[PDB]
RNA sequence: AACGUGUCGCGAUGGAUGACUUGGCUUCCUAUUUCGUUGAAGAACGCAGCAAAGUGCGAUAAGUGGUAUCAAUUGCAGAAUCAUUGCCCAAUCUUUGAAC
RNA sequence: GUGUAGCCCUCCCGAUGUAGACGUGGCGUGGGGGUGAGGACGAAGCCGAUGGCGCGAGCCUCGGAUGGACCCGCCUCUAG
RNA sequence: GGGGUGCCCCCACCCGUCUUGAAACACGGACCAAGGAGUCAAACAGACGCGCAAGGGAGGAGUAUUGUGACAACUUUUCUCGUACUGAAAGGGAGGUGUGAUACACCCGUGGCGUGCGCAAUUUGUGUUUUUGCCCAACACCG
RNA sequence: UAGGGCUGGUGCAGGCGUGGCGGAAUUCAAUUGCAAAGCAAACCCGUUGCUGAACAUACAACCCUUCAUGUGAGUAUUGAGCCAAAGAAGGUGUCAGCCCAUUACAGCCACGGAGCCUACGCGCCUCCUCAAGAGAGUAGCACUGUUUGGGAAUGCAGUGUCAAGCCGGCAGGUAUUUGUCUGCCAAGGUUAAAUAUAGAGUAGGAAGACCGAUAGCGAACAAGUAGCGUGAGCGAAAGUUUGAAAAGUACUUUGGAAAGAGAGUGACAUAGAACCUGAAA
């Protein structure tokens, strides 16, 4: 409920949510695979999920998620990354909302969650 | 130059204005909108706790006072114990079945009387007082499923029993009398205002001549 | 209903059909012979009207004849007109709703045919240019 | 008008608007002054002047 | 006036009529009220502060 | 609005049409009414006259309610009948009956020609207008 | 400041019904702006079975099939951000004014 | 005059009835201008400076 | 001749303008609405693995306890429902200060 | 058809000016209501032996081996 | 045709201000960017625009409404200005013609005179009628 | 007989409160400079027809030749769809109803110790209930002072004097004495609602024809801070706005170092770290 008439007040909200609060914020859609599955649109991701990248440089890469960066509201996928100058690798960040999720990591938290969100 | 103005007296040194140094003294309406949306808020939210009450006491017709509202009726504070002991109610009970009552009015008239002895019984019959125990009921009160008949007033004014204000009707078309039609209007009307105008004048005249 | 007189007075100073660039009041009414912003050159607030201009490669004269004013989608007519008409018969087709227009009509329709000889030729010469270069794509839109 | 009290249609101005149809009838050009003949455009060769020479 | 123009061009058979101006509150005002001969109504703003005795008034008169 | 002020005329002109002998300063002759009988004299003589000065009796605690006292001239009686009772009644026939306390009226003054008469109620009346509506075929009846 | 005006009752009155005169002469209809090409018999009156639709797919084939449906895609195109200031002070979009429809109630 | 009523599932004439005559009256377009000029104020908030 | 002057291309110095805005100012509304000897408001000194200011806290000292949610926090370490996060019932609360 | 890129064509008479008054379909700036467009094939801003138009306030095109995301024409309302 | 730079012959006292009088041996004046001064309210008057008109207009309140909703719509007035003025006050309070010396009778009507747009009727341009608005001088009526 | 939940004890119940959960539809099809672009002049024709003055790969600075190197991310354009009781305005590497979060009850869950509301909510025990008089250092009066529109004295204060109630006292806007009439009954106390919040708080909300970094609060920043004064007090400047992402320049060479010359990242380094644009003097 972040959004708002006041242009002002929303990005207040947004720039200086807690940690909790981002955690839903940075949500990405399922695959057509998943959704045709669990019947769900979209679940915020986690780590050790399987992602692949729809926009942006990294195009059609696939890898697992390695960290969801809050404080930078990014998320770190294995093989996305750039040398440096010394031949060092670190990850890139990607926003949640330029993936798309292809296996989730279950749980019986998780599979509560799925069942809360089942449409029919 | 000045020129042909009128002198102004405008009024306004009197440190009103808030400045820098000054509070100043001024009042303004920007929350009139906000305040009318809330008293009808309040008027609703009354009616459905108190239901089915009306919303507005019954209260008393008056005349108003001074030559120039002679003619003028409105509704008065409460109703005249003298009132009430025609109509056959105790004025504690009263207050209790939702009639004002008045201790300080003195029904100088009995026009007046009248028309306040008329309201009460019309209230009166137009009651159906629900009874105080649904299981025991004691005296002539509300029968079963007239009390589910019921329904709230909500007249601004509680006349839905009584009505509106008593004034005599206007007179109708009619032909002039042979003695309208010879007496000297100003001549009796002036006789009668010289009378007491010149009360004083003539008593001295008549004592100095004794 | 209102008359032409009044309506005019209405519009005069503001309307979406007027163009005021530069200091140059023009018009971008569809049924005005030239562009100039007139009482009698506009034709969708008079009574009658009578328009001349092309479709592909013939004459096209659309009229309103003002006896359906307040039904916007039988207003008009379409009154395509043969190859090779003269303008003579085009000045005299017009003048019958709107006979003080009838020197304007005809300048209108020699216009008009020239710009129909102009486009046939300019079209040939752009087409026998672009024949023999080389273009790297060419867009096709879809049937259906 | 039932909803305002006492409200009814402005009465118009002017019983019938074009006023160009009145001006362009039968009636009216009956009592218009009749056009008169005007001169010939100057032509070239400018008129003379000066009189005595 | 359309319906003039219509039945009478050139205005036969008409009566002309203006209506009045010379009892406008605003001509009463003309003027200047302490003047001899003069019965100008001042601008007053206080009526009670500009009454004036019957004597000492301006003479009401003048040739 | 600001726009239409003389102040964006004088954007440019230096002294906003004050001079530049006489300058703009603050109060070159006083505040107010100032100086009525010293220096400014002969501006309240000439067109406040009575200014100066007191006249007549006093009266505490005025009460303005019980001088209330509108009147009525008989020329305009016909404005509070209905359209169709003023042509109706004439002479000996049943006059209308007006009620000068409902409508607002005290005194009846007898000033114009009488149109039609009637039978008038008010508090009080005039010489000239009793012998009036009388003549008339009408008559008064006293209120209170 | 005085930010409030009055106007007298009649005026108001009077500038109403002037205005729902206006809107019955297509010629004033489209100097304003609008698209009434498809459209016939201005002023345009429809049944009364418009009120009892309870779907927005009704409601927009109903636009369709009276030739309403070109003055909503004017505006719809005509969207847009607003230019100047106005922008950070929460009006951010500026738009253009389609057709009115007039009912007897709010049901 | 008379206006035809039009159907809401097709291009049919369903109807018919007569001008209000409330279209016939004068057009003021001074008036207008007069008025919504004044009546747009009146949802203005007030600013000011401390 | 050098110095000095003028026009043009390029480069310095300086931080204007434009576009941005989690800030201000102004108006309106709603409450189970109003501190303290059961020691307030203010003032001082301390507390983190690396921690100057600011923020939170008080020798139980960037927090103990309850509750809902679940995988993070992140500059580098380091640990792996129990943390973090939001809210709140049970607690701790250094020296002063009406200070008694 | 007062006033504009003046509806058009003939003819006659005046044209300087401090303080001051008035007029202008006179110029320009920030924002609101309408209407019509423009922009990553490059918006605003900035630069100029870039010219054209207007008595003038100014407007517009051109080039940038400048910039990198918004902005304007017209009718009206408003002002720090 | 426009633009830039130089040259020749000719012309040409430093801007703003107070002042009768400034190029002044009268005052303020090194350069650039951004700021910088007739505004808001209230009472009255005149000109001009708009609505209604012997009437005009409210205000405060109330009635019905997440909706362009602090908007918009709705409510013989209940208040105010005006249709009547005059006197310190008690108080009084304004039509015309005719006939007589709260008088009597009528009611399609400018109190009379002069100068008076336009219209009407005559003579061949003049004279005449009704005169609107305005102004001048004499009545009459109200306090 | 009846009642009182506001006599007291003991229990059973709603709601007010707090914390959570739940809503549709494209990352659809065509690019990596130039066609991921247009034309068919109101509406239909059009679910259809026709293409190219940037390619005889153009552009890249006095002219010609060779050899080179150069276009960030589709929320842009075009064509097809779909949702709408939701088109709502925030985020996402460019302008987004269908990428994300939001948007609702025409709702669903757990918690709840005091309080407030509901046949004055509902049982049991206990208790409870059904001729006189009327305010004394008071009111009044005198003098003095102040206050008021209150004027031979509107309210109050000080001192002096100081009542009536057997035809009482106070008020009735011009002083005194006398007689009527009208309205009230001082000198003890409590009391909701409609009203204020003109430099206050505690939690929430709603906005704006307002300002836009010399403006708006002094303070968009570790601001009542740094600094100044013996003290009472006074009181700033300063947008970290590089970039989508630090990918924040490895390495070679000269130099004591700072740095320079090359190399490299990035669409751009004349975006190189007080780093967008970068004017005038
Ligand atoms: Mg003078
Ligand atoms: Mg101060
Ligand atoms: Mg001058
Ligand atoms: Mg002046
Ligand atoms: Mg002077
Ligand atoms: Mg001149
Ligand atoms: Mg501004
Ligand atoms: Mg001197
Ligand atoms: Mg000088
Ligand atoms: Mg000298
Ligand atoms: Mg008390
Ligand atoms: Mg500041
Ligand atoms: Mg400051
Ligand atoms: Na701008
Ligand atoms: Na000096
Ligand atoms: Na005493």
């Amino acid at each position: 409920g972040i959004k708002c008439r006041n242009r002002r007040k929303a990005r207040r909200a947004h720039f200086q949510a807690p940690s909790h609060v981002r955690r839903i914020l940075m949500s990405a859609p399922l695959s057509k695979e998943l959704r045709a599955k669990y019947n769900v649109r979209s679940m915020p991701v986690r780590k050790d999920d399987e992602v692949r990248v729809k926009r942006g440089k990294f195009k059609g890469r696939e890898g697992r998620v390695t960290a969801c960066y809050r404080l930078k509201w990014v998320i770190h996928i294995d093989k996305v990354s750039c040398e440096k100058a010394n031949g060092t690798t670190v990850p890139v960040g990607v926003h949640t909302s330029n993936v798309e999720i292809t296996k989730l990591k279950l749980n019986t938290r998780r599979k509560a969650i799925l069942e809360r969100k089942d449409r029919s | 130059p000045k020129g042909n103005n009128a002198i102004p007296h405008v009024h306004q040194r009197k440190h009103w204005n808030p400045c820098s140094s000054q509070k100043g003294n001024v009042k303004v309406f920007f929350n009139q909108p906000a305040q009318k949306q809330r008293r009808r808020r309040l008027r609703l939210l009354k009616a459905k706790k108190i239901f089915p009450r009306p919303l507005k006491a019954l209260r008393p017709q008056v005349n108003c006072p001074t030559v120039r509202y002679n003619m003028k009726r409105r509704l008065g504070r409460g109703f005249s114990l003298e009132e009430l002991k025609a109509a056959g109610v105790k004025p504690r009970y009263a207050r209790t079945i939702g009639i004002r009552v008045d201790r300080r009015r003195k029904n100088k008239s009995e026009e007046g009387m009248n028309i306040n002895v008329q309201r009460l019984k019309t209230y009166m019959s137009k009651l159906v007082l629900f009874p105080l125990n649904r299981k025991k009921p004691q005296k002539g009160d509300a029968t079963e499923e007239e009390v589910k008949a019921a329904t709230q007033d909500r007249s601004r004014y509680g006349t839905a029993a009584v009505g509106g204000l008593v004034t005599p009707a206007r007179e109708a078309p009619r032909k002039v009398t042979e003695e309208e039609s010879t007496k000297k209007m100003y001549k009796f009307l002036k006789k009668n205002h010289s009378a007491v105008r010149f009360f004083r004048a003539r008593n001295r005249r008549a004592a100095r001549k004794e | 209903t209102h008359s032409t007189d009044l309506q005019w007075l209405l519009v005069r100073q503001n309307s979406k059909f007027l163009q005021k660039r530069n200091g140059i009041r023009l018009s971008s009414d569809p049924f005005n012979n030239n562009a100039n912003w007139t009482k009698r050159q506009s034709g969708f607030l008079n009574t009658k009207a009578a328009v001349i201009k092309t479709k592909g490669d013939r004459i096209l004269l659309t009229t309103k004849s003002g006896d359906t004013n307040n039904k916007p989608k039988l207003m008009y007519k379409k009154t395509v007109m043969e190859p090779g008409v003269k303008s003579s018969v085009v000045k005299r087709a017009v003048a019958d709703i709107r006979p003080d227009l009838a020197k304007m009509a005809y300048r209108r329709a020699r216009k008009m045919a020239c710009t129909i000889t102009r486009m046939k030729k300019v079209c040939a010469a752009r087409k026998e240019r672009s024949s023999k270069m080389h273009f790297h794509r060419k867009t096709v839109r879809p049937k259906r | 008008s039932t909803v305002k009290s006492g409200f009814m249609l402005p009465a118009p101005m002017l019983t019938s608007t074009d006023v160009t149809r009145i001006m362009q009838s039968e009636e009216v050009r009956r009592v218009l002054k009749p056009k008169k003949l005007q001169p010939k455009r100057p032509s070239r060769y400018r008129q003379p002047t000066n009189g005595i020479r | 006036f359309d319906q003039l123009a219509m039945m009478a061009p050139t205005g036969k058979n008409t009566m002309l009529l203006r209506g009045r101006k010379s009892g406008r509150e605003s001509v009463k005002h003309f003027g200047a009220a302490g003047v001899p001969g003069s019965h100008a109504k001042p601008h007053v703003s206080s009526r009670g502060k500009e009454r004036q005795r019957s004597s000492k008034r301006r003479h009401a008169f003048r040739h | 609005p600001t726009r239409f002020k003389k102040t964006r005329h004088q954007r440019g002109s230096t002294f906003c049409g004050y001079g530049r002998v006489g300058k703009h300063r603050k109060h070159p002759s006083g505040r107010g009414n100032a100086g009525g009988e010293h220096h400014h004299r002969i501006n309240f003589r000439k067109y406040h006259p009575g200014y100066f000065g007191k006249c007549g009796m006093n009266h505490y605690h005025k009460k303005k309610n019980t001088t209330w006292k509108p009147t009525i001239n008989l020329d305009n009686l016909t404005k509070l009948m209905a359209k169709d009772e003023a042509m109706k009644a004439k002479k000996g026939e049943a006059l209308p009956v007006i009620d000068l306390l409902a409508n607002g009226y005290s005194k009846l003054l007898g000033n114009g020609h009488l149109q039609a008469p009637c039978i008038v109620k008010a508090r009080w009346v005039s010489k000239l207008a009793d012998k009036k509506i009388r003549k008339a075929g009408g008559a008064v009846v006293l209120q209170a | 400041r005085r930010w409030h005006r009055k106007i007298n009752l009649h005026q108001k009155r009077f500038a109403v019904v002037s205005a729902l005169a206006a809107s019955s002469l297509p010629a004033l209809v489209m100097s304003r702006g609008h698209k009434i090409e498809n459209v016939a018999e201005v002023p345009l009156v429809v049944e009364d079975g418009v009120r009892a639709y309870e779907k927005t797919k009704e409601a927009m084939t109903f636009l369709k099939t009276v030739g309403a449906i070109d003055d909503v895609n004017r505006v719809n195109d005509s969207r847009q951000i607003r230019a100047g200031r106005g922008k950070m002070r929460n009006r951010r979009y500026v738009a253009r004014r389609g057709p009115m429809l007039v009912m007897p109630d709010n049901k | 005059p008379s206006v035809s009523v039009y159907s809401a599932s097709e291009d049919k004439v369903v109807g018919t009835c007569s001008l209000p005559a409330v279209f016939t009256a004068p057009i003021r377009h001074d008036v207008v201008q007069f008025v919504h000029t004044n009546m747009a104020k009146n949802s203005r908030q007030p600013y000011a400076v401390n």
